[PDB]
C-alpha cells in the first residue's frame, strides 16, 4: 500500500497536471470575451446617449455591479430569498452541490450556514444511505424477473447478474439523464449538451453554479421546479453506484 | 496612457498617387479616428469610428484596421489633401492621440537660392550683431545648415525658422540666425554660411570678409 | 451650423491665472459633452479634460489635475477654462471641442502666451548685400505678436518670405526676404514697412547698398 | 425499516423547510435592499442624463449584468485565470466534488472534456482519499498509543482514557486542519475569522459555493501558495469524511 | 422657451388609420424623449408609449402595441404618431409631452373623432317663451365640431351660455342662452348668430315671440 | 400597471381654505408628480419629484408624501386655483396617472333660473319637435330634471348638457332637451320640466300647454 499510494498520489497529481494542460488550452483563448463584451456595450451605448460621459457610465456600471452583487435582479417576484428559493439554497448544501448561483451577504447567513450544513450533510448522508437500499433492493426485486429472461434463452447466470445490472444502470441513465436533458432543454432553453453538462456536474454534487434550474415557481410548470430537488434526491444514490462502480473498476485497477 | 504611434512623421505624394498612413496603439482598441489639420485651423473630424467618413469628406479617403493597427487611405491623392492627419482613440480614458503625420505634395527637386547678410550698422550701434542667411526655394525639405567663423563651426546663438510648404510652387524656406555680441563679431572676419541639400554632394556655401 | 465660438487670444504673467471662453450655436449645448485640447507647436495633441454641462460633470487628464478647472454657464450655453499659476510650459492652443468618444465640433482655437515681457516695439534692421538679388529685414526684439511685414507699403509682394516669429527670451524675432531682379536694385528704393499694433508702432527701413 | 425512512424524508424536508426560513429571514431584507438600491441607482441617472429613455436603461444593465456574469470587471476599460497554476487548481476543484465555480467554461469543448474528467477524476480521488484517511489515521492511532499510555501511568480509569485519546483526536485535528488554515487564510486573504472558518467549513464539507476562494485574489504574487493550500484539501477532507460520518452516528444514537 | 406645436383635430372613418406630428422648438428634438398620451373625454390620462428621437428607440403601452406607431424626422425635428384600424374607443384628446421621469413640456393637444358621419349644416331654430327673459338657439344635426353662437353680433355679451355639443343621433346638437332685461324684449331685436365652419354656413335668427 | 387613487374624485374650497388632495399607489413609488390642467387645455407640470414646483407654479403649492401615499397642499385657495389635479409615476415602466381629482370654487347658493321652450314652428314643418329647458346660474352642481307629458313622466329622448362653473359667478347651467317626433308632441298639451335642487326641497317647475 505505501508503494500503492505514493504511486496513486503521483498518478493523480499527473492527472491533475494533464487536465491543467487541456482545460487552459481550451479556455485561456476566450478568457477575456466578458470584458470585451462589457467593453462593447458601453462603447455602443456612449455612441447612442451623446450626454453621457465616459467617466460617467463608468459610475453607473460600478453602481449597477455592487446592486447585483447584493442579490439585485435586472427585472424588465424574482425574491432569490423567497421560501421556493430558499429551500432549494438550503438544498443545496446538505446535498453539498453549492451551486452559489446566490450567495449569503449577512455574517449571520454564513454563521448559521455553517452550524445547518455541519448537522444537515450527515443527516441528509444517512437519509440517502437509506433511500438508495430502499430503491436498489427494489431495483433488485426488478432485476431477478429480467435475470428470468436472459435464464429461460440459456445464458450463464453470472452472465446475466453482470447484464441485468448493467441494464440497472442503462435504465437509471436513461431515466434520469436523458429525461432531464431533454427537459432542461425544452424548459431553460439550453442546448442538449449543455443540459447534460448541468445534469453530472449536479449529480457529481461538484455544483459549479454556471448552469441552474433555480427551482424557483414561475409560470406553465412553476410546482415542477421545486419538484426537480425530487429528481436530484432520486438521480444522485443512480449516480452514488455509478461512481462507487468505477470506485469498485478503479479498485480492479 | 495608451500611446498613439503614427509614422512615418513626414510624408510627400503626387497627386494621382495612393497614400496609406497608419496608427499603431500601444495595446488593443475597439475603434480609431482620425483628424486633418492645416495651417491656421482646428483639427477637422476625418473619419472616425474607423472607416466612417464625416459630412464634408471626399470618397477618395478611407479608414480601416483593428486590435493594435490601423491605417487611413488616399485612393487617389488631390493637392487639397496635404495636411496633417492625427488619429485618435478613446476605448480606454482618457482620450489619446498619434502626434500626427504631415502630408506634403511631391515636386521636382530644387536647390536652395543661399544668400548670406552681415550685421546692419544699426544693430551693431546699439551692440548686437545678428548675421543671417536665406536659404529659399528649395525641395525635398531636408536641409542642414552649418555657421563658420574664421574657419570653425558655431552652433550656439543659431535660430531656425521654416516656412510651410508654399501653396503655389510647393518648395520650402528658411531663414538661419548667427546672434553674436559686438564683441565676438568684432574679433573675426570671415563668416559663411554653409548649407547642405540633397541636390548636391557639395555643399552650398554663402560667406563675406567683414573688411 | 453647428459653432464654437472661442474668446480672444490672452497673454499673462509668470504665476498669473487665466480663464478662456467657449460659446456654442446651433446645437443645445446641454445635450454634449465638451472637452479641452491643447495644441503645443503643431505636433502634440493633448486631452485636458471633459465637463458634462448638463451635470457639470468634470474629470481631468492626470496630468491637468492641479492646472485646469473647467466650467460651464448653461444661461449663456458657454463653457470655460480656468489655467492656474501660469508657466512657460502652458504657452499653447487651446481648444474647446465637443463629443464623448470622437471630437466632432471644434472651436477656432485661442492662443495663450505666458511671458513677463513688457509691449516691446521691434527694432528694425535692413539685410543688404547674377539676374535676381535678394534683400531682407531683420524684425528682433519685440512683444507681443503680432507684427506686419510688407515691402514698399505691400506694392511688392511677389517674391516675399516673411518667416514665422520665435520666442527668444520672452521676445519674438523674425526676417522677411524679398527677391528682385538685380536690374530693380539699387535703380527704384526697396523699403520694408513693419507695424506693431501692440505698441502703435510704425516703421520703414530702406534697404541701401553697403558703402 | 420502509416506515422510518418516509418518517426520516418528513424529518428532512422539515429541517430544509426551517432551514429556508432561517435562511430568507437573514438573507431577503439585504436582497430587497439591494434591489432598491438598484433602482435608486436608475432613477438618478435618468434624471442626469434626457437622452436616455427607462426602458434604454435597462437594456444597458441587462447586458452589464450577463457581462459580470460572464466575469467581467467593472474597475477597468483593458482588452490569466487560466494559467497552468489556476487551471490546475480548477481539475482539483473539480475531482474533490468541491466546485467553487468561480471561473467557468466557456467552450463547449471545456465542459464535455469536463464531464469525462470528473466522472474519471471523483471515483480516482475518493480512492486516494480512502487511503489518505487509512495511513492518517493509522499514524494517529500509533502516536495516542503513548497518550493513552501516560494516562494508565496517571491512574485515569481505561474507558475514559481512549474517549480522552479521540478527545485528544478531535482537538488535533482542528487545530491543524480547521484552526491553523483559519488562521492562515485571515492573514493572507485579508477575511475576518468569521469568514475564513466559512471559507474552511464550506471547503471541506465539499459544498464549494465559491463566493471564498483561497487564492484567487488577482493581485497576490504567490501562486504557488494556491497548490499548498490544495495539499491542505487533501489531508484536511479525510478528517473532515471522520467527523461527517461520526456526527452521523450521533444521529444514529439519537434515532 | 421649450415648445410642442401639434397638428390640428382629425376626422377619419371607422377602420381607417390616422397620423398626427408634433414639431418641438427651443431645444434640441434629439436630447428627449417623446411620450404621447391619451385623454378620452376629460378622464383618466394613459400613457401610450415613448421614442428617443435619437436613436429610434420605441416602447408601447401593452394596450396600445398593436395600435401604436410611433416615429420621428430628425431634420425636421418632428415626432409622429400613428394610430390604426380606428373604432369611436380611440375619440380622444392626443397629447405629445417630452419627459424620461416627469411629462415637463406638452403639445396643446389634438382631437380625433372617429365617425362614418358627414360635414352637414346645422338646422337653427329659436327658442322663444320677471324683471329679466331668457331665449335661445337651438342648433341641432350639424356635425362636425364646432359651431358659434352669439347674440345681436356680440352686442349681447353677458348673460350668455353656450352649452356642450351632444351627439344625437350620429351627429352633433347644442343649444345658447342669453338673458336680458324684459324690457328689452320683444321691444327690440335679439338675434342668434350661428357660424358652422366646416359647412361655410352662416346662419342669423330673430327670436320672434309665441 | 402601478394604479393611482386620487379620493375624492371632486371636492370643492372656498378661496383662503388650505386644500389637500391625495395620491396613494397600489406598490411603493419613489416619487410622485403632479399636473394642472384646466378646461380646454394640455396639463402643465405643477410638482415634479414629490415636492419641487415647476417655473410659474406659486409658493402657496407644495408637494409631500414617500412609499404608497402622496399629497398636493394649497396653504390658501385662490380663484386661479380651481382645476383639475392629476398625479402621476414613473418609478416602474409603463407610467401612470391617477383619474385626476377636480377642484370647484365654494360660493353662495343659488337657486337654478329654470325656462322652458316649446318647439318652434320652424322645426314642427321639418318634423322633429324638441322641447327644451335651461336650468342657469344655480350652486351647487348636484340637480335632478324631470320631464312631464300631461303629468306623466317621459325618460326617453332626453339629452343633458352641463357647462364647467363659470368663471365670473362659479355657478353651473344645464340644457335638458326632450326630443320627439311632430306626432307624438302634438298628441299631448301639458309639457312641464321639474327640477329639484338643494336650494329647496319643493320642486322648481316651468311648464306650457300647447294651446
Ligand atoms: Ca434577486
Ligand atoms: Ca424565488
Ligand atoms: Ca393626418
Ligand atoms: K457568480
Ligand atoms: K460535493
Ligand atoms: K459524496
Ligand atoms: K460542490
Ligand atoms: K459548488
Ligand atoms: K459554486
Ligand atoms: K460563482
Amino acid at each position: 500500500r505505501s508503494t500503492t499510494l505514493l504511486a496513486l498520489l503521483a498518478l493523480v497529481l499527473l492527472y491533475l497536471v494533464s487536465g491543467a494542460l487541456v482545460f487552459r488550452a481550451l479556455e485561456q483563448p476566450h478568457e477575456q470575451q466578458a470584458q470585451r463584451e462589457l467593453g462593447e456595450v458601453r462603447e455602443k451605448f456612449l455612441r447612442a446617449h451623446p450626454c453621457v460621459s465616459d467617466q460617467e457610465l463608468g459610475l453607473l456600471i460600478k453602481e449597477v455591479a455592487d446592486a447585483l452583487g447584493g442579490g439585485a435582479d435586472p427585472e424588465t417576484s424574482h425574491s432569490a430569498w423567497d421560501l421556493g428559493s430558499a429551500f432549494f439554497f438550503s438544498g443545496t448544501i446538505i446535498t453539498t452541490i453549492g451551486y452559489g448561483n446566490v450567495a449569503l451577504r449577512t455574517d449571520a447567513g454564513r454563521l448559521f450556514c455553517i452550524f445547518y450544513a455541519l448537522v444537515g450533510i450527515p443527516l441528509f448522508g444517512i437519509l440517502l444511505a437509506g433511500v438508495g437500499d430502499r430503491l436498489g433492493s427494489s431495483l433488485r426485486h426488478g432485476i431477478g424477473h429480467i435475470e428470468a429472461i436472459f435464464l429461460k434463452w440459456h445464458v450463464p447466470p453470472e452472465l446475466v447478474r453482470v447484464l441485468s445490472a448493467m441494464l440497472f444502470l442503462l435504465i437509471g441513465c436513461l431515466l434520469f439523464v436523458l429525461t432531464p436533458t431533454f427537459v432542461f432543454c425544452y424548459m431553460e432553453d439550453w442546448s442538449k449538451l449543455e443540459a447534460i453538462y448541468f445534469v453530472i456536474v449536479t449529480l457529481t454534487t461538484v455544483g459549479f453554479g454556471d448552469y441552474v434550474a433555480g427551482a424557483d415557481p414561475r409560470q406553465d410548470s412553476p410546482a415542477y421546479q421545486p419538484l426537480v430537488w425530487f429528481w436530484i434526491l432520486l438521480g444522485l444514490p443512480y449516480f452514488a453506484s455509478v461512481l462507487t462502480t468505477i470506485g469498485n473498476w478503479l479498485r480492479v485497477v | 496612457q495608451i500611446v498613439l504611434t503614427q509614422s512615418p512623421a513626414i510624408m510627400s505624394a503626387s497627386p494621382g498617387e495612393k497614400v496609406t498612413m497608419t496608427c499603431s496603439a500601444s495595446s488593443s482598441v475597439s475603434y480609431m479616428h482620425w483628424y486633418q489639420q492645416k495651417s491656421g485651423t482646428s483639427p477637422k473630424r476625418w473619419i472616425y469610428d474607423t472607416s466612417k467618413l464625416a459630412s464634408g469628406v471626399p470618397a477618395r479617403f478611407s479608414g480601416s484596421g483593428s486590435g493594435t493597427s490601423y491605417s487611413l487611405t488616399i485612393s487617389s491623392m488631390e493637392a487639397e489633401d496635404a495636411a496633417t492627419y492625427y488619429c485618435q482613440q478613446w476605448s480606454n480614458s482618457p482620450p489619446t492621440f498619434g502626434a500626427g503625420a504631415k502630408l506634403e505634395l511631391k515636386r521636382a527637386d530644387a536647390a536652395p537660392t543661399v544668400s548670406i547678410f552681415p550685421p546692419s550698422s544699426e544693430q551693431l550701434t546699439s551692440g548686437g550683431a545678428s548675421v543671417v542667411c536665406f536659404l529659399n526655394n528649395f525641395y525635398p525639405k531636408d536641409i542642414n545648415v552649418k555657421w563658420k567663423i574664421d574657419g570653425s563651426e558655431r552652433q550656439n546663438g543659431v535660430l531656425n525658422s521654416w516656412t510651410d510648404q508654399d501653396s503655389k510652387d510647393s518648395t520650402y524656406s528658411m531663414s538661419s540666425t548667427l546672434t553674436l555680441t559686438k564683441d565676438e563679431y568684432e574679433r573675426h572676419n570671415s563668416y559663411t554660411c554653409e548649407a547642405t541639400h540633397k541636390t548636391s554632394t557639395s555643399p552650398i556655401v554663402k560667406s563675406f570678409n567683414r573688411n | 451650423e453647428v459653432q464654437l465660438q472661442q474668446s480672444g487670444p490672452e497673454l499673462v504673467k509668470p504665476g498669473a491665472s487665466m480663464k478662456t471662453s467657449c460659446k456654442v450655436s446651433g446645437y443645445s449645448f446641454t445635450g454634449y459633452i465638451m472637452n479641452w485640447v491643447k495644441q503645443r507647436h503643431g505636433k502634440n495633441l493633448e486631452w485636458i479634460g471633459l465637463i458634462n454641462p448638463n451635470t457639470g460633470y468634470t474629470t481631468y487628464n492626470q496630468k491637468f489635475k492641479g492646472k485646469a478647472t473647467l466650467t460651464v454657464d448653461k444661461s449663456s450655453s458657454t463653457a470655460y477654462m480656468e489655467l492656474l499659476s501660469l508657466t512657460s510650459e502652458d504657452s499653447a492652443i487651446y481648444y474647446c471641442t465637443r463629443g464623448n468618444y470622437v471630437f466632432d465640433y471644434w472651436g477656432q482655437g485661442t492662443t495663450l502666451t505666458v511671458s513677463s515681457a513688457k509691449t516691446t516695439p521691434p527694432s528694425v534692421y535692413p539685410l543688404a548685400p547674377n539676374s535676381m538679388v535678394t534683400l531682407g529685414c531683420l524684425v528682433k526684439g519685440y512683444f507681443p505678436e503680432p507684427v506686419t511685414v510688407t515691402w514698399n507699403s505691400g506694392s511688392l509682394s511677389s517674391g516675399v518670405h516673411t518667416f514665422p516669429a520665435v520666442l527668444q527670451s520672452d521676445l519674438y524675432t523674425l526676417s522677411s526676404s524679398v527677391t528682385v531682379p538685380s536690374s530693380s536694385w539699387p535703380s527704384e528704393t526697396v523699403t520694408c514697412n513693419v507695424a506693431h499694433p501692440a505698441s502703435s508702432t510704425k516703421v520703414d527701413k530702406k534697404i541701401v547698398p553697403r558703402d
